[PDB]
RNA sequence: GAGCUGUAAGUAAGCUUUGAUCCAGAGAUUUCCGAAUGGGGAAACCCAGCAUGAGUUAUGUCAUGUUAUCGAUAUGUGAAUACAUAGCAUAUCAGAAGGCACACCCGGAGAACUGAAACAUCUUAGUACCCGGAGGAAGAGAAAGAAAAUUCGAUUCCCUUAGUAGCGGCGAGCGAAACGGGAAGAGCCCAAACCAACAAGCUUGCUUGUUGGGGUUGUAGGACACUCUAUACGGAGUUACAAAGGACGACAUUAGACGAAUCAUCUGGAAAGAUGAAUCAAAGAAGGUAAUAAUCCUGUAGUCGAAAAUGUUGUCUCUCUUGAGUGGAUCCUGAGUACGACGGAGCACGUGAAAUUCCGUCGGAAUCUGGGAGGACCAUCUCCUAAGGCUAAAUACUCUCUAGUGACCGAUAGUGAACCAGUACCGUGAGGGAAAGGUGAAAAGCACCCCGGAAGGGGAGUGAAAUAGAACCUGAAACCGUGUGCUUACAAGUAGUCAGAGCCCGUUAAUGGGUGAUGGCGUGCCUUUUGUAGAAUGAACCGGCGAGUUACGAUUUGAUGCAAGGUU
RNA sequence: GAGGGUAGCGGAGAAAUUCCAAUCGAACCUGGAGAUAGCUGGUUCUCUCCGAAAUAGCUUUAGGGCUAGCCUCAAGUGAUGA
RNA sequence: GACAAUGGUAGGAGAGCGUUCUAAGGGCGUUGAAGCAUGAUCGUAAGGACAUGUGGAGCGCUUAGAAGUGAGAAUGCCGGUG
RNA sequence: GACUCGGUGAAAUCAUAGUACCUGUGAAGAUGCAGGUUACCCGCGACAGGACGGAAAGACCCCGUGGAGCUUUACUGUAGCC
């Protein structure tokens, strides 16, 4: 139950593939980071993905 | 049922075919009727029961209602029954004479 | 020739009598029948169709 | 299956390709043209309606099998050299 | 409309024409457990707070209501810590919860036996199982589409394209789409530019934010400017396109009512059968009735019917609402998006020359002289206009209700269950899971006598039948007995067969039936084997049940129709 | 002794492949499910005509299979057979 | 009329018997259907009649159609009984 | 306990059985076949040579392109760590 507080960016599932094309299940996790932003006008430490943080589009306060 | 307690009926099927008698009881859930002097059964009665005297008792057993037919009030012939509405009341009519039965 | 309500209703209850139209003719009905009674209009319609 | 002997359709090789733009023509021979009255203008529509050609495919090609016995003006998408020569020799005309 | 107090008999006491029972609509009541919610708990129990009330002199006892958690909205209060923010307290809420139809839908996560005659890529299969979310359907949907002409014009679904094009240890196998033919059809709303009002920053410049207006696109549309048109005239509507109602009417569902027409004799326990003579039919569907009934009953065809509730609809009402054209100066037209790289996934397409589409990570545009697509890629041309949303129908399914149907079963079948069956029984539990139908037309269900403690029986009686007497229609076979015609105690037997006296019978009357002194010949059956009396296998016996089927394709043969046509 | 905890891709084991509800080299139940079985067994009425093979080749093949050889049915050829 | 053929496992080919159901036609049945039982009956086989007893209400036959269509064996399943 | 009597009363097994021996024959070790030899019919108490006796579809052996547990510098992977 871990996802980007801002965008909902979350982990996905897929395959790890060997050179012989054997397949094993794996996950791609989001690059989440615990940051303090303004939530409902109050500071709060939430999980935010690096991509949601990129270019200062989220205010850390 | 089209036959009613107190009606005078003719037996049209059975050992008692041709006998006439009064309907003295009906069994709606079995479609059966009891007619005087018709369908007499001899039942073995134990004197040891609540009735001291016992033996062979003769009494009418019920007959299927489709085996008795109403007698026409005028001609006294067996007749089927229809229904009329006189001043909002259902009246049984003999289909042979057209007269009210009761 | 076409659906004839009164003929259908008058023949319906007679055992052995079947009623059909020219369009409704079929091998089973014809073959089962001993006799066919066809109106002149129906006969002409059948002749046109076949 | 051949019980483990390499099967025929693996010991033999694959050959060729399929052309994406392949064209195939509905063919009509002169013997078939012989059914139209002399002086007729035979066209793809007339061939279809008359039932000589059922499926037009990429168009109508006239081929030279049989003998043409009538003078016609034939319109088709293609003609064999022999078909065109026979149509002309019978006094008729052809056009693509 | 005359009986009734269920199965379910009995007895008892009663009810009912002053209309019972019974049938349909509406309403009342509806203990306890259970999401279970005052707290607890080993479900159907235990233990409380608060308010009001009953009772007691008072305590003890009792009644009713209320008190879970989370969420949302308000109010008050308010820490570290000043301001107020945690927090805390109170009030409101038809807010949530839980269940299930073992179906259908969408999504998360996701096997293996198996096939490949081994096996890893591949297959089984995105199947089973698990989980979440629904809805009556869901999903999809009004082109950044399909294509390549005289172009088409949302989506979905059926036919066909076609086992084609393709994919593939190019193995096993996987396998489209567009066109064409059909079912059904319906189109819309925002964001932005711009305008007006309000509030903050107070340049008190005009920036930001909120509200309302405006606007919605490829034939580029709109803003903007101008010109016409109207304040609901018209138009539209609660199925999207905004959202609540009201009046009246119609129809339908949920009980019901009427409803034609046959008598006689014979047999028989009984007639519906047979025989004879009639009758109705918009009714000859069907069931029942003492055997097989159009005319006896229940019905059928046909016609009629609703106090009340529910459903679908129509008209009024109600509500909402302007609609076009011209211009090309400026402005707007969805950004961490499109797209790229890497790693995966999805596309019929396994990374491939891989378009088209999604996810993670990192990088990252253009702005109508723009942007996307036409299967790498570029040019040209052509078609579109992404990064916002909504949307009925055609399609899927069936726990259920109503009316019906079947060259479907008929008690070892058909449901596991025709019957008090998910029971009995088995298991700690999940869970597994049976056997068992038939008196008779009517209960008339055997008064009475006799033997016996009873059970059981013999009479008598009821009944057409008791030889139908209670798991009571029929009553096969294995198996067990009693009697007996022939036969057998010096004989070596797969048990019969062929020959044959004697004795006993007498038939579907046939150059008969039963038995068998004695003679010849002769090691069961099935399976499996080179070969089985085999001391190889199987069967205690009898009965029932128990194994090449169906669908869709292919091929061949026969048949039949038509034939350079044939067929949908 | 009582009340409890650890659960099967797992527990527990002073260690024996030892125990986990009377058989544990991986409990039990239900489901995928009719797994797969080139193996063994079984496969139900009758008569009539014809009537084999147990060989070659290849085979992760050797008690399996494929094509050929030998059987059968039909149509054709027509003396081509012994 | 003649004269030729007719052992047979796997297996091929053919013609048939019998079971349930359906269609149409034509019949039977309480003056006794099916089922069961017995018999010295008939057909080349599968099998088909007839009589009598039991039984007590249903059933043949002809042509065609359709199949849950034939059991002696599976350490077969269920029941009954040795 | 067995044995006899009164009461009660199973089981495995079982193709049908009127179930001798010898020498032979034979799927090469016969109650059942040949040729001889022996033997009146029916019980009861006992013994175990045979019925290749019953019990368990041999666990040894081999076979199946069967299963499972285990090993490793077999192959291909992978949790995890760097
Ligand atoms: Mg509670
Ligand atoms: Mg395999
Ligand atoms: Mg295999
Ligand atoms: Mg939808
Ligand atoms: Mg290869
Ligand atoms: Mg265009
Ligand atoms: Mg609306
Ligand atoms: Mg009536
Ligand atoms: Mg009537
Ligand atoms: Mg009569
Ligand atoms: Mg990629
Ligand atoms: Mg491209
Ligand atoms: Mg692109
Ligand atoms: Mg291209
Ligand atoms: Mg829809
Ligand atoms: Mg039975
Ligand atoms: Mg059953
Ligand atoms: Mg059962
Ligand atoms: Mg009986
Ligand atoms: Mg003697
Ligand atoms: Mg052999
Ligand atoms: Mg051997
Ligand atoms: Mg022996
Ligand atoms: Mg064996
Ligand atoms: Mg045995
Ligand atoms: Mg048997
Ligand atoms: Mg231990
Ligand atoms: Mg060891
Ligand atoms: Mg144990
Ligand atoms: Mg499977
Ligand atoms: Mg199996
Ligand atoms: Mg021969
Ligand atoms: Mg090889
Ligand atoms: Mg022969
Ligand atoms: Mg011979
Ligand atoms: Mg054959
Ligand atoms: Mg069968
Ligand atoms: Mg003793
Ligand atoms: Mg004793
Ligand atoms: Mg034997
Ligand atoms: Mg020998
Ligand atoms: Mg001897
Ligand atoms: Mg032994
Ligand atoms: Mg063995």
């Amino acid at each position: 139950g871990k996802q980007c507080f801002v965008t909902g960016r979350k982990a996905s599932t897929g395959n790890r593939r060997s050179h012989a094309l054997n397949s094993t299940k794996r996950r791609w996790n989001a690059n989440l980071q615990k940051v303090r932003i303004l939530v409902d006008g109050k500071p709060k430490k939430v999980w935010v993905s690096a991509r949601a943080l990129k270019s200062g589009k989220v205010t850390r306060v | 049922m089209h036959i009613k307690k107190g009606d005078n009926v003719k037996v049209i099927a059975g050992k008692d075919k041709g006998k006439e008698g009064k309907v003295i009881a009906t069994l709606p859930k079995k479609d059966r009727v009891v007619v005087e002097g018709v369908n007499i059964m001899k039942k073995h009665q134990k004197p040891t029961q609540l009735n001291p005297e016992g033996g062979i008792l003769e009494t009418e057993a019920a007959i299927h209602v489709s085996n008795v037919q109403l007698l026409d009030p005028k001609t006294n012939e067996p007749t089927r029954v229809g229904y009329k509405f006189v001043d909002g009341k259902k009246v049984r009519i003999a289909k042979k004479s057209g007269e009210e039965i009761k | 020739e076409n659906e004839d309500v009164n003929v259908e209703l008058s023949a319906r209850n007679i055992p052995g009598v079947q009623v059909t139209t020219a369009q409704g003719l079929n091998v089973l009905d014809i073959t089962n029948a001993d006799s066919l009674v066809i109106t002149e209009a129906a006969a002409k319609k059948v002749e046109e169709v076949l | 299956f051949e019980g483990g002997q390499l099967p025929l359709f693996r010991r033999l090789p694959k050959r060729g390709f399929t052309n994406i733009n392949r064209k195939e023509y509905a063919i009509v021979n002169l013997d078939q043209l012989n059914k139209f009255e002399d002086g007729t203008e035979v066209t793809p529509a007339l061939l279809v309606e008359s039932g000589v050609v059922k499926n037009e495919k990429s168009g109508i090609k006239i081929l030279g099998n049989g003998s043409l016995d009538k003078k016609l003006t034939v319109k088709a998408h293609k003609f064999s050299a022999s078909a065109a020569e026979a149509i002309d020799a019978k006094g008729g005309a052809h056009e693509v």
